[PDB]
């Protein structure tokens, strides 16, 4: 927010810092020399800097945007799921009307008319989650036959519940005419009492994902998964976190995930090598497990934060490891990838500044991605090939334009903002080629949803404050790209949407509001109101009021810049995207 | 085979793809005619890079992570003399080799920038010796008085 | 003429590599790096203010300065760079950006003892000095110019000792002015002279400080014959002399070998001590077998560099049991020789760069062929191969290590043919 | 190119540089009796023999009669100091001249042949 | 998971705090001891996720 | 005990591998003679008890008790009895069989309640309202939290008594 | 019942033998590995005195017995 901050910070203190006997504010000149009104008699040693006028609010800024990117646009607008306990009235079983709906509805042409579609199109994620699709393809067809059944078998239900996540990663990613063309739009307007006129994109395409994700869980929750540990369970997991109801509901797949990490260290396996004396079925199922485990790493941290508890990932891709480069790279690429950034990210909330060798490894690491892609084979009809390559292709342009973030904010590096612009219309650009059939749904990954998220939170915020003719060119596109999302995330989508909202009018608001000098401490609404809504958002993070229920039915007792700032607080409040 | 450079100055540059790929960062944008642009370097400095890279396209290229082939390699006496330049726009070649990755000319310009920086004169680095802040002057007065008796 | 606050205006990323790539040579004073001299055919066969400045500023310097008694050009060149530009603002930008990246610039600061002082001591790789600053006046201006909120900053702890660089007296002496400050935490490694059983009173008096510093790594030998003293364990720890402190052996974490001739000329390369080390280097030993070490607990890098001899973990013979094929066979039948895509990427254009068959091993016997090479390995990844000689196996190194690059050769003419399984 | 790399390999850059000390004050002594004429002398050409290394040591190492450093040789200790250090340096002086022999093999010379045992004999005569 | 979530770090209590959450603070410590008793006492393989983390009665349950 | 060359050449009571002063003297093989053929001595005394750990471990607290075996795919689901194992006993339970039990715990597992939830009798409040809330039948969640709470301690208090 | 045998040093016995297989047996119940290939479904989980008395003893005094 504010401090001095200002260019090129000297050498040596002056005689009024000797004098002044305090830290050595050694700025140009000082905060504190300017602030005893003797701002020229520290001036006067020797190179009097420069122009007092290059904005030295905006470090400090950037370094509370990195407070708010991360403690918001991951945090704030996704992991808080601010719910009640008394004012959810209970819902006991409550399936056995609704799933069993979807027992109802399910067709067997409209089970295995997703199923084939999602064949080629999605051949690498149940490809790194379960491998064949053609047991899956056996499962639907004995599961008619395991459909009503009376014997129902534990390892037999989490087959069946299997399918149902399947389903789910199936509407995932079908486009929404092929989907009104196998399934019907009516029946679930007609079972909820709903409007016909919903076109599934129009809400309930990701409402029926749920819901198939939901008849997973209604069978799990039969499968007594708590006193029946397997794998398939944390597979069927990996599916579902897939789809955006991590972000959509952050706690509850935050104990799925608890018991899924603790279903996995039950086998207590760790290294994924077939040794000489391993039966090569040990030897399978280690490998298969390898990208089973490092794929439940890619998903322990994108639902990591203050309701993550339990983690899992230990291991460093640079520089106490437990697994790591013991494995060949082949989907755990998918996960050096990500844990690429999650080194990234133990800077985020901490202002302590990384080693900027180590940013620079990061640097160089960047390329080894790069074109470890470029590395696999080809595929221009096989669907699953071009995903998996747009997908890989995306992490790195993401973790490359997030780097080059933070070497703008950081340190400052050589052009590092215009590697920002370069990155994001680079990115853009591969979303616009894809905006076509066939991709599409290389779209709808939660990828782009968090990538968008910092986006158009970081080129609006730096548009507040520097009306840039880049800036201005890519906000363009930000607005457009903001209304041309997929439909596949939903109530995320309009949260962003009103992020985008409020971030104009917090550039507006900046530029009805001077920025008041008082020394070297600036005073401005974007300033008291950011500072405010984050400690709101961890103050509900501060489970106490869930758990002041949980005691008993106890109940607790806990000027210019006083007025705008508290107007701004309830004119674009943060409490629209919350939840 | 051919990309475009459309620089700050907006000089398009239709280039061969060969080329395109000692930008590393271009190299890149080949998986994104191929217009991109260089919203600072100047198109001079950028044609300097392309003669750079129609030079030593064919050459062999060290592992860039090494000692005797990144810090004890030897500079190229023809890109000595087609860098003999200004010393300021030398500097904007060397911008211009970080914002497009450039590694190898990277190391290239900057050897000539440490053989220019070194060797030169006490002459002048006792002249040029407090130009930026550096010291308190009291510090400056202890290192005369500490050669005083031939300074 | 050179300008140098507009160098100062672009920026640290810019401003690092040059000092990268000025290494230890930034005065015009310095000597020939000694092969241009020895590819030649012409031998160097060479004045009174610098006739003053021998009478009065070089006797300070005659510990160091006397070993570059040939061309006395270079030494009445040298005191004037002695004066001024051991205080310049780019050699001062060159220790922010050095303490920040800490020792990934020009590195090796060093303990010395001139100004009859104890300060500290940059030498380039001909061991030139250029600046000698004390503790306090590396602390004063350079540290606290960035020293802001990184504590570890406000720590200084990556400066090597070498005694052989100086007296046993001067060691002596040295010690005594460490222990009078808390200079214990400020050093980062020691190192190694003998320039049969009796260690030399300069390492005795090296071992008997050397545990209380506490804030120690990097540990570098330069003789093989103390090399067996010291670290070539034999099945000797319980000795008075010898002995190389396991606490401070527990305190270390990488391990730096200079130049011997051979490892197991006893019979075994030892460290049944020192476990928490993560990398050995070898430099300039003549000859290695790979398991002629004890292959202590889990030293993930372990570069090499100007070899004599490398025999190799003999993978080959255990190849030859997982899948039980013929030797020839194992060259003509069993190579695929696949290199995809990113074998291309870098350049490894001398070594033959072979790949198993998927075809003639199908997924099982494969992945088992791979964990017989990962059992020769023993939990370590980084490689890397710069100037080397005379390999006496195939080169064998597993995908998923050879993937990212986590090997690095970086010379290759007296070697070929990488098998890289 | 076949020895150049171990030629530098064969030290340490310190022992390099005292070597470079060392023969090229050889070179000069050479000079002084004009031994080798003349400002530079190839690597071909150079005299090098057992008896001329021993009479530079002569002139240069022991002959300390030298009347303007004639006198520092009486002490117990201070003598024994200056004899310590010649003969640490006479072995550095060995040092310096086979490895200047061992460039010259290398470097064609036919007057590059040495017997090494010859100044063993001269080391340990010094060291009785 | 659930105790973890709700952020428990103190197990004394402190006087700048909510007084409902300073006495809660050791209002759970004793369902902290406890959790830690079954932590402890069910050692098992099947039990893998652990939680050591290191009035006059209560602490002195967990003391043995 | 020592070994056979700390018997015959009367050395240092030397547990070592094979001594540290009679290997040196030359006799490394000569030393071993310390502890198909038989044996009946106390020799076992050192040499087995440490496996005892193993089992201590892995038998007695895990195999006897903890060592589970299941079903997978003979179980059946909970589909089966989805709330009749519920409903069934929470209707037969009735005012005597909650607040009998419950003075169970609270006269005789002071340290329980105590060590989880405070008082019994502010637990009493709940229970006392359980009987406004056994024929409540749309619930909130924290009710329903309230629910599971103290039937736990319903459950508890059976077995003591 | 057995008199105590060795190799001179390493006792063996039939009580010896069958303290191994106790924990071990019951260890091998505790692997969990062969579930998680019945989690991967289609992949198929498979898995003197001192000789005949252990044989004995093992089987009456059957130690599996302690899985109900
Ligand atoms: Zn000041
Ligand atoms: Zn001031
Ligand atoms: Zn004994």
């Amino acid at each position: 927010m504010f401090n001095r901050t200002t260019q090129l910070k000297s050498k040596h203190p002056c005689s009024v810092c000797t004098r002044r006997k305090v830290k050595c504010d050694r700025m140009i000149p000082c905060g504190n020399c300017r602030k005893r009104g003797q701002d020229s008699e520290c001036m006067k040693s020797t190179k009097l800097i420069t122009a007092s006028s290059s904005k030295e609010y905006l470090p400090d800024l950037l370094l509370f945007w990195q407070n708010y990117e991360y403690w918001i646009t991951n945090i704030g607008l996704y992991k808080t799921k601010q719910r009640d306990l008394t004012r959810t009235p209970a819902n006991l079983d409550t399936d056995t009307e609704e799933c069993m709906f979807w027992m109802n509805y399910l067709q067997k042409d409209q089970s295995f008319q997703l199923m084939n579609f999602a064949m080629e199109n999605l051949g690498a994620l149940y490809f790194g989650s379960i491998g064949d699709i053609s047991e899956l393809y056996l499962r639907v067809e004995q599961y008619w036959d395991r459909r009503a059944d009376k014997n129902h078998s534990v390892d037999g239900k989490y087959w069946d519940a299997l399918i149902w996540s399947v389903f789910t990663m199936c509407i995932y990613y079908m486009p929404v005419e092929k989907l009104a063309e196998i399934f019907s739009v009516y029946p679930l307007h007609e079972y909820l009492g709903s409007n016909k006129r919903l076109n599934w994109e129009d809400g309930m395409q990701l409402v029926m994902c749920q819901n198939f994700a939901r008849c997973s869980l209604f069978q799990l929750k039969q499968c007594d998964f708590m006193a029946h540990p397997d794998i398939r369970l944390v597979q069927a997991y990996l599916i579902l976190a897939t789809t955006t109801f991590p972000y959509d509901e952050p706690l509850l797949a935050n104990s799925l995930l608890t018991q899924c990490i603790h279903t996995f260290k039950n086998f207590h396996v760790d290294d994924f090598r077939p040794l000489l004396n391993d039966d090569p079925v040990e030897s399978i199922a280690k490998v298969t497990l390898g990208r089973i485990f490092y794929r439940l790493c890619g998903c322990d941290y994108l639902q990591s934060g203050p309701r993550k508890p339990i983690a899992l990932h230990t291991e460093v891709s640079s520089l106490n490891v437990d697994v790591y480069r013991e494995e060949n790279s082949t989907e755990v690429l998918y996960w050096k990838i990500i844990s690429l950034d999650r080194d990234l990210d133990q800077y985020l909330n901490k202002s302590s500044k990384p080693p900027l060798k180590t940013l620079d490894a990061i640097r160089r690491e960047l390329d080894i991605f790069q074109y470890k892609v470029d590395s696999l084979e080809e595929d221009f009809r096989s669907n699953n090939s071009r995903f998996q390559k747009f997908i890989a292709l995306f992490q790195i342009s993401t973790v490359s334009w997030k780097l080059f973030k933070m070497y703008l904010i950081y340190y400052d590096t050589a052009d590092s903002l215009l590697k920002v612009i370069h990155y994001s219309k680079v990115i853009i650009s591969l979303i616009v080629n894809n905006f076509h059939a066939k991709s599409e749904f290389f779209n709808r990954h939660p990828m782009v949803m968090q990538t968008i998220t910092r986006v158009v939170s970081f080129i609006s915020f730096y548009q507040i404050f520097v009306e840039s003719a880049a800036v201005k060119q890519l906000l363009v596109d930000l607005t457009e790209l903001t209304a041309n999302l997929p439909t596949i995330f939903g109530s995320k989508l309009d949260k962003l949407v009103y992020l985008t909202e409020r971030l104009s009018k917090l550039k507006l608001l900046w530029d009805k509001v001077q920025l008041l000098d008082s020394g070297d401490s600036f005073y401005h609404p974007v300033f008291k109101i950011l500072q405010n809504d984050i400690k709101i958002i961890e103050l509900k993070n501060d489970e106490m009021f869930s758990l002041i229920k949980g005691l008993g039915s106890l109940v607790p007792l806990n000027s210019d810049f006083r007025t705008i700032v508290e107007e701004f607080q309830s004119e674009y409040n943060i409490s629209d995207i919350l939840s | 085979s051919n990309v475009v450079l459309v620089s700050g100055e907006g000089e398009r540059f239709t280039v061969d793809k060969k080329i395109a790929e000692r930008s590393l960062l271009l190299k890149n944008y080949l998986n994104d005619e191929i217009v991109m642009p260089v919203p600072n370097v100047r198109s001079s400095v950028l044609q300097k890079v392309i003669e750079w890279a129609e030079h030593h396209r064919d050459s062999n290229f060290p592992d860039e992570d090494d000692d005797d082939s990144r810090k004890s390699a030897p500079v190229d006496s023809w890109d000595r003399e087609f860098l003999k330049v200004d010393q300021e726009m030398l500097y904007e070649i060397i911008l211009a080799a970080n914002y497009l990755n450039i590694k190898p000319l990277l190391d290239a310009g900057c050897k000539v920038v440490a053989e220019m920086i070194r060797g030169r004169s006490p002459e002048e680095i006792r002249r040029t010796f407090n130009i930026v802040n550096d010291f308190t002057p009291e510090e400056e007065a202890a290192i005369r008085r500490e050669n005083e008796w031939a300074e | 003429s050179f300008n140098p606050v507009r160098f100062l205006e672009l920026p640290i990323d810019i401003r690092k590599e040059v000092y990268f790539h000025l290494d230890g040579n930034f005065c015009g004073a310095h000597p020939y790096p000694i092969d241009i001299l020895y590819k030649s055919n012409d031998v160097e066969l060479p004045s009174k203010r610098s006739k003053k400045l021998l009478r009065y500023m070089y006797p300070v310097f005659a510990t160091y300065l006397n070993i570059f008694e040939y061309s006395p050009q270079l030494i009445e060149k040298w005191l004037e760079y002695a004066f001024w530009l051991r205080y310049d603002c780019l050699v001062l930008d060159c220790f922010k950006v050095n303490h920040l990246y800490d020792g990934t610039l020009i590195d090796a600061l060093e303990w010395t003892y001139l100004d009859n002082e104890l300060r500290l001591a940059y030498f380039n790789k001909a061991s030139m000095l250029e600046v000698w600053y004390t503790f306090k006046e590396y602390k004063k201006w350079v540290i606290d110019s960035v020293a802001f909120d990184e504590l570890d900053l406000l720590n200084v702890s990556n400066i090597q000792f070498n005694i052989d660089n100086l007296t046993p007296q001067l060691v002596d002496k040295c010690l005594s002015i460490l222990e009078q400050k808390d200079l214990f935490a400020t050093i980062g490694e020691v190192q190694f002279g003998q320039d049969n059983q009796l260690t030399s009173i300069s390492v005795i008096r090296t071992i008997r400080s050397m545990e209380s510093m506490k804030s120690l790594r990097k540990i570098t030998v330069r003789g093989e014959k103390l090399y067996e003293l010291l670290i070539n364990f034999h099945g000797f720890r319980d000795n008075p002399g010898k002995t190389i402190s396991y606490i401070v052996k527990r305190r270390i974490n990488e391990i730096r070998l200079s130049r011997m001739n051979q490892i197991s000329r006893t019979g075994l390369a030892d460290f049944t001590r020192w476990d928490n080390l993560q990398k050995l280097v070898l430099s300039r030993v003549a000859y290695i077998d790979l398991n002629s070490i004890v292959f202590p607990k889990n030293f993930k890098s372990l570069t090499m560099k100007r070899v004599s001899k490398i025999k190799w973990w003999n993978i080959e013979e255990n190849i030859l049991k997982e899948l039980k094929v013929d030797k020839r066979t194992f060259k003509s039948l069993y190579i695929k020789e696949d290199d995809s895509k990113f074998t291309k990427f870098f350049n490894l254009r001398h070594t033959r760069i072979k790949e198993l068959d998927k075809s003639e091993i199908n997924q099982i016997t494969y992945l088992r062929c791979q964990a017989i090479v990962w059992l020769s390995f023993r939990t370590l990844n980084h490689i890397k191969l710069q100037n080397v000689s005379e390999v006496f196996n195939n080169i064998i190194v597993p995908r998923a290590l050879f993937d990212s690059k986590r090997v690095e050769i970086y010379r290759c003419e007296k070697i070929s043919q990488v098998l890289v399984i | 190119e076949d020895r150049f790399q171990e030629l530098v390999d064969s030290l340490k850059p310190r022992t390099a540089h005292q070597y470079k000390t060392y023969y090229t004050k050889y070179i000069q002594w050479c000079q002084l009796n004009q031994i080798i004429p003349t400002n530079s002398v190839p690597y071909k050409d150079l005299p090098i023999s057992a008896e001329l290394i021993h009479w530079f040591l002569l002139d240069t190492l022991i002959t300390d009669d030298k009347p303007g450093e004639k006198r520092e040789e009486t002490e117990d200790l201070d003598e024994e100091e200056e004899n310590s250090f010649k003969i640490a340096t006479l072995k550095k002086i060995i040092g310096s001249l086979n490895f200047l022999s061992k460039l010259c093999k290398v470097h064609e010379n036919p007057n590059a042949n040495i017997d090494t045992k010859y100044l063993e004999s001269v080391t340990k005569l010094h060291t009785h």
